């Protein structure tokens, strides 16, 4: 199977600043990486599919890029409603696998 | 518009069987596959399997061959996931989802999730 | 007193029963010939390209070389496409219409039309889908127009068959208007599979996204064939409009019968179904042509007929 790894499990950030989330695949997946947003309420939402395509209704703040085994998800300016856990899924080999998820946090002190 | 309404929480003794349900609104399940995704607090998200309601053809991850059983019913517009031989490892939040693009294979709409608890108590 | 075309929505399609009804209902809108399964379902991938920073150093050979170079990769991708989460069919080999040999007497067209495999027509059939042959060819226009007749004929020409496109959209005259040759990869299906067709369309869309495209693609079209008895450069952009779908209506009226007669397949008493077109858009670069520049550059052994 293909294992997806999100190295930075927790990532500190702040409002207005840009945030990048990167996950690496065990092998080449041919740009078949979808990104999912899981709010603390528990609802799961789709942000980016294929490798850079925005789902209908997703704000333009979200963007994605990458190739081969390394891909990333970026937010132009972090908003308060953007605080959630982000998962990356590979859809290359039939047993779909998800990443570990990265939780965004607000900078303190 | 398109929604997927799942059942309520469950609390079942280990060794029994459970039948989760997923009711689809805004579309007919004859059109798209229905998927079930398992989430645990410290184990990420796991893909269980899917069903083609128009055909009844199901397939599962190798981990869930002897654990899950997915069934769909077109008339009631509802899909079901059955877990057998419950164990403490099986407690999780199970999500119901579909896809409509058949090359990117992205889960475009998700249910709210049902919390399942296994305990002798 | 009789219709020739019949259109049905794609949403829920199934071929009519062969003999479940002895006599069709009197007010039924379905024509009397719409009874059995079609001979074949025809899927067309319309490939339109453009050269954005067009400049004076480009030549008429480039207008053909740049798009047809991608044709080999596109054909290979279509042939090797597989539905990764399929419940029924997986690849094109389980659904395409197989052909064994051409009619004896058409040996002149051997190695130009497909044989012993799927009926897949593309401009790469001129060079047998070999990009090495395409690159080593010193006269692309000459190879394309090798078998072009000098006078109008009833039967469709080999260029028309392999391009799947009306004459005006191709040809050397496009260089004067700075446009680019557009062709079509024609797939002939014996069976219908909505999941596989949707997967193919979505895969092609992901690979070659088409900007400002709003094609409907809502209905099939069924065509019935009767019996015959006689006893500041500003290069134009890639626009998709209402005349790109239903483009088969502008082909020669003997196109499909000519294509199907070569393989000993008759459309005299039957009908065919024409699936909605799948758009594909390519963006090209003049530096590619300038680097792929070849000797024997601006001298082809072909001139337009009748000047
Ligand atoms: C071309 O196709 C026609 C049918 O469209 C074939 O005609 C019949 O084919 C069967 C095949 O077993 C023969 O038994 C009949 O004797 C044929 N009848 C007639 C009137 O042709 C025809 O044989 C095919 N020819 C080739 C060369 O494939």
């Amino acid at each position: 199977d293909i294992q997806m790894t999100q190295t930075t499990s927790s990532l500190s950030a702040s409002l207005g600043d840009r945030v990048t989330i990167s996950c690496r695949a065990s092998q080449d997946i041919r740009n078949y990486l979808n990104w999912y947003q899981q709010k603390p309420d528990g609802t799961v939402k789709l942000l980016i599919y294929y490798t850079s395509r925005l789902h209908s209704g997703v704000p333009s703040r979200f963007s994605g890029s990458g190739s081969g085994t390394d891909y990333s998800l970026t937010i132009s300016n972090l908003e308060q409603e953007d605080i959630a856990t982000y998962f990356c899924q590979q859809t290359n080999t039939l047993p779909w696998t998800f990443g570990g998820g990265t939780k965004l946090e607000i900078k303190r002190t | 518009e398109v929604q997927l309404q799942q059942s309520g929480a469950e609390l079942v003794r280990p060794g029994a069987s459970v039948k989760l349900s997923c009711t689809a609104s805004g579309f007919k399940i004859k059109d798209d596959y229905i998927h079930w995704v398992k989430q645990r607090p410290e184990q990420g998200l796991e893909w269980i399997g899917r069903i083609d309601p128009a055909n009844g053809h199901t397939r599962y991850a190798p981990k869930f061959q002897d654990k899950a059983t997915i069934t769909a019913d077109t008339s009631s517009n509802t899909a079901y996931l059955q877990l057998s031989s419950l164990t403490s490892e099986d407690t999780a939040v199970y999500y119901c989802t579909r896809y409509n693009d058949y090359d990117a294979f992205y889960f475009d709409y998700w249910g709210q999730g049902t919390t399942l608890t296994v305990s002798s108590a | 007193t009789g219709p020739v075309e019949f259109s049905t929505p794609v949403k829920d399609y199934s071929p009519p029963p062969v003999d479940s009804d002895h006599k069709q209902g009197e007010p039924s809108e379905q024509p009397e010939w719409y009874v059995g399964a079609p001979v074949a379902y025809i899927q067309q991938i319309f490939v339109k390209s453009s050269v954005s920073p067009w400049h004076k150093n480009l030549l008429a050979v480039d207008v053909f070389r740049l798009p047809l170079s991608r044709a080999f990769q596109l054909v290979e991708e279509i042939r090797n496409h597989a539905l990764r989460d399929s419940s029924g069919v997986k690849s094109l080999e389980e659904v395409c219409l197989q052909v064994t040999d051409l009619l004896p007497g058409l040996r002149k067209l051997r190695n130009l039309l497909p044989e012993h495999g799927c009926l897949l027509l593309s401009p790469g059939n001129f060079w047998q889908n070999d990009w090495e042959r395409f690159h080593a060819d010193p006269d692309i226009i000459g190879t394309i127009h090798q078998h072009e007749p000098k006078t109008l004929q009833t039967s469709a020409t080999l260029k028309d068959l392999l391009f799947g496109v009306p004459g005006k959209y191709s040809g050397v005259s496009l260089y004067t208007r700075k446009r680019t040759v557009s062709y079509t990869i024609t797939l002939v299906f014996q069976r219908y599979d909505s999941r596989f067709l949707s997967s193919l369309r979505s895969r092609l869309k992901l690979l070659h996204p088409s900007p400002n495209c709003s094609l409907r693609a809502e209905n099939l079209v069924h065509v019935h064939f009767k019996e015959e008895i006689g006893i500041d450069s500003r290069a134009p952009e890639v626009t998709w409009g209402p005349e790109d779908e239903e483009l088969w209506r502008r082909l020669s009226f003997r196109h499909w019968p000519t294509l199907f007669n070569y393989y000993n397949i008759t459309l005299a008493k039957r009908y065919i179904s024409l699936l909605p077109v799948i758009p594909v858009t390519l963006r090209l670069n003049p530096q590619e042509a300038l680097e792929g520049r070849q000797p024997q550059d601006g001298r082809s052994a072909w001139a337009p007929p009748e000047s």
